[PDB]
């Protein structure tokens, strides 16, 4: 019953610092395990960073042993991991996971995993734009123009319609911002009794956004 | 280090059995314990196999693992496959410096059903219209394989500049997501009487319309 | 101009041309007015049969007057100067050995013919003597395989300990050869201690290591000592974190050790051609059954040969084998990772900033002793 959660997916700039955070659940930290971090560039396969034992001894990879460190906090229950002096190769997405250690390296559980943007460009809220509604069921979203970078994230009634919704990729734009929609297909006689509340979730510019959509 | 290498790309019916080659460099492969993730595509990695061949509990016996000491390559192996054993696939040793990944494979499940996709064409929201903008949404969802040719038709005639559409990409059912907007200006909106959009999917056609108001 | 052949025996082609230079580099060192070496040499064999030939068809063939023997650094390839000893032996032309370690070799007049620049196995027990001055391990168990590495590393353990009013509480040994250890680890299980010493074989100590992982001996108070190859190829592989297994300074740089053998050779050479009375080696290795009267000369000049600034350190030799000085490093094992926590210099160990693990994942150093 042990979990692991990370800090929020920002913007970075070139030669510059990372700076993500995990708070551990369901357990502890003086556990006899090893917490660490790992790596994906985004199309690309895996690749490791670091770890810290619970009391803070540590062991870095040997291509960045000079970039790195990972540091811990026995009262939170919480660790974070620093890297600096970024570009463009670094742009990736980060998970802590937890070491099962009494030998091996073997990672469970994993974190979720925050994409650290590392880039020169703008943090800036999407704007909302509400699809209303045109068989038996009819279809009705949220459009998200214009924003960087990835992640945007999205709930339908805060969390209360799972059964319907799809959330599409976003495009990118020459404009260099991109654009996605979700739509939450809907019983066609909800429509005008019932209620649709887009949770325009976006972590990187400090933008929640709702967004009531209604029969056009 | 020692750079472990996977097949770019596997593939095998389902029902079967497929074979995946963990080829580590330097130094004898059953040294290390080796371990074995399936990355679910827009999700964090999960354990199939741990300690060369010792399985989780939850994950199924059609998850085993072997160590050939000879080739110098781990095996991950899975009999009677499934449409959910369609994922992204890493291996993963380590050694006296560093704790090292695969390259990866990708496992396509050969033979599976076609499905003929079901688009949703929504018109600019008034509030965009107001913004000085006319933006069309095209989200074409559900359909087997990943391939999609979008055309956008005022009237009925060729719309050229101002279109956008993604490469389509994977969900979770499989089968694929894939959308498209067009950059209108407000009057264009306004100027012709309806706007179309076909999305021929290996040989069939669909195409949806919307008008001024 | 007068030519002194030196033989030599190395891994690759890559390194005969780093054999080859070495007498050109040591020549444009050495006057060259009065005498000239030049550089005879053939690659390793892994069948120790034709090795020999390799040496006397290849190498004592031409006046040889030392042959440097080094190979693939495999445990499997530790038996080649063997055939290359006797070879040399017989005749009594200097072996010069660049990489092996077993410790037969150096062992207390076996080789007559037999010099060294690395360390053996058995020196490992003076390294031990000096983590047990540090840290204060008072109560040892030393397991040894039952060889003559294992016995020639329990025994200079044991005399370095004599004269201290200590020595294992108990002393235990296996079969080098056993893939069943369980039975005697329980007795040393039920004891006192609680710091456990190994020289054993890297297949070997594997063993005992998963052996003694199954009977629970890993965490706790425990504490594992070991020295390199217990923590080289097989063992390590099956052992726990928290040990500190020893790992020998360039102990695996064969390009390092050939250019001190040929600088020892030529700053021995010289040494020995200034001398009245001295003597040509003898022919080919057929139909001649005689050594050369400089032949145990030219060693016992070998011997005793100072040689400051080498690279892998100082090169000097002692009176029972042959045998260097050199600085050791000792290694740490956290989350299957060896990595350094000390190094050992000619004569003590000096620690670096670097905090060291202990069996369990215990951040405490234990004591031994029940706990």
């Amino acid at each position: 019953q042990v979990q692991l959660q990370e800090s929020g997916p920002g913007l970075v700039k070139p030669s510059g610092t990372l700076s993500l955070t995990c708070a551990v659940s369901g357990g502890s930290i003086s556990s006899s395990n090893w917490w660490s971090w790992v790596r994906q560039p985004p199309g690309k396969g895996l690749e490791w960073i670091g770890e810290i034992y619970h009391s803070g001894n540590t062991n870095y990879n040997p291509s960045l042993k000079s970039r790195v460190t990972v540091s811990v906090d026995k009262s939170k229950n919480q660790f974070s991991l620093k890297l600096t002096s970024v570009t463009a190769a670094d742009t990736a997405v980060y998970y802590c996971a937890r070491d099962v250690s009494g030998g091996v390296n073997w990672f469970d559980p994993w974190g979720q995993g925050t994409l650290v943007t590392v880039s020169s460009a703008s943090t800036k809220g999407p704007s909302v734009f509400p699809l209303a509604p045109s068989g038996g069921t009819a279809a009705l979203g949220c459009l998200v123009k214009d924003y960087f970078p990835e992640p945007v994230t999205v709930s339908w009634n805060s969390g209360a319609l799972t059964s319907g919704v799809h959330t599409f990729p976003a495009v990118l734009q020459s404009s260099g911002l991109y654009s996605l929609s979700s739509v939450v297909t809907v019983p066609s006689s909800s429509l005008g009794t019932q209620t649709y509340i887009c949770n325009v979730n976006h972590k990187p510019s400090n933008t929640k956004v709702d967004k009531k959509v209604e029969p056009k | 280090n020692f750079m472990l290498t996977q097949p770019h790309s596997v593939s095998e019916s389902p029902g079967k059995t497929v074979t995946i080659s963990c080829t580590r460099s330097s130094g004898s492969i059953a040294s290390n314990y080796v371990q074995w993730y399936q990355q679910r595509p827009g999700s964090a990695p999960t354990t199939v196999i741990y300690e060369d061949n010792q399985r989780p509990s939850g994950v199924p016996d059609r998850f085993s693992g072997s160590i050939d000491s000879s080739s110098n390559s781990a095996s991950l192996t899975i009999s009677g496959l499934k449409t959910e054993d369609e994922a992204d696939y890493y291996c993963q040793s380590y050694d006296s410096s560093t704790v090292v990944f695969g390259g990866g494979t990708k496992l396509t499940v050969l033979g599976q059903p076609k499905a003929n996709p079901t688009v949703t064409l929504f018109p600019p929201s008034s509030e965009e219209l107001q913004a000085n903008k006319a933006t069309l949404v095209c989200l074409i969802s559900d359909f087997y394989p990943g391939a999609v040719t979008v055309a956008w038709k005022a009237d009925g005639s060729p719309v050229k500049a101002g279109v956008e559409t993604t490469k389509p990409s994977k969900q979770s059912n499989n089968k694929y997501a894939a959308s498209s907007y067009l950059s209108l200006t407000p009057e264009q909106w306004k100027s012709h009487r309806s706007y179309s959009c076909q999305v021929t999917h290996e040989g069939s056609t669909v195409e949806k319309t919307v008008a001024p108001t | 101009p007068k030519i002194v052949n030196i033989g030599a025996v190395l891994s690759t082609r890559k390194h005969e041309q780093m054999f080859r230079e070495a007498v050109n580099q040591a020549n444009k060192r050495h006057g060259s007015w009065k005498i000239q070496l030049n550089a005879t040499s053939v690659t390793h064999k892994p069948n120790a049969i034709q090795m020999a030939l390799s040496v006397c068809e290849d190498l004592i063939s031409s006046q040889v007057y030392a042959i440097l023997v080094s190979h693939p650094p495999t445990p499997n390839d530790h038996f080649t100067p063997t055939p290359v000893s006797y070879t040399a032996g017989f005749y009594r032309i200097p072996v010069l050995g660049l990489t092996t370690r077993m410790s037969i070799y150096s062992d207390k007049s076996i080789h007559l013919s037999f010099l060294r620049t690395v360390p053996p196995y058995s020196h490992q027990s003076s390294v031990w003597f000096e983590m047990m001055r540090v840290y204060s391990w008072n109560h040892i168990i030393l397991l040894v395989s039952d060889d003559h590495e294992g016995r020639a590393a329990q025994k200079r353990l044991e005399t370095l300990l004599e004269e201290r009013e200590s020595k294992a509480e108990k002393v235990l040994q296996f079969d080098p050869g056993t893939k069943n250890v369980t039975a005697l680890l329980m007795e040393a299980k039920e004891l006192e201690a609680r710091v456990i010493i190994l020289s054993a074989s890297e297949d070997d100590a594997a063993t005992v290591y998963r052996a003694a992982a199954m009977l629970n001996m890993t965490g706790s108070g425990y504490v594992w000592l070991v020295g390199e190859r217990e923590i080289s190829g097989n063992a390590l592989r099956y052992a726990p974190d928290g040990i500190l297994g020893l790992q020998l300074i360039n102990g695996k740089n064969e390009s390092a050790h050939i250019s001190d053998a040929v600088g020892v050779v030529a700053q021995a050479v010289h040494e020995l051609l200034e001398k009245e009375n001295i003597t040509d080696p003898p022919r080919g290795c057929v139909g001649n059954t005689n050594i050369w009267k400089t032949g145990p000369l030219f060693k016992r000049v070998l011997m005793s040969s100072k040689y400051a600034d080498g690279v892998t350190g100082r090169v000097e030799f002692n009176e029972d084998g042959d045998r260097k000085f050199a600085n050791y490093s000792i290694m740490n094992l956290q989350n299957r990772k060896l990595v350094q926590v000390g190094i050992y210099n000619g004569t003590h160990v000096i620690p670096n900033d670097r905090k060291i693990i202990w069996p369990g994942g215990e951040t405490e150093k234990p004591r031994g002793y029940q706990v």
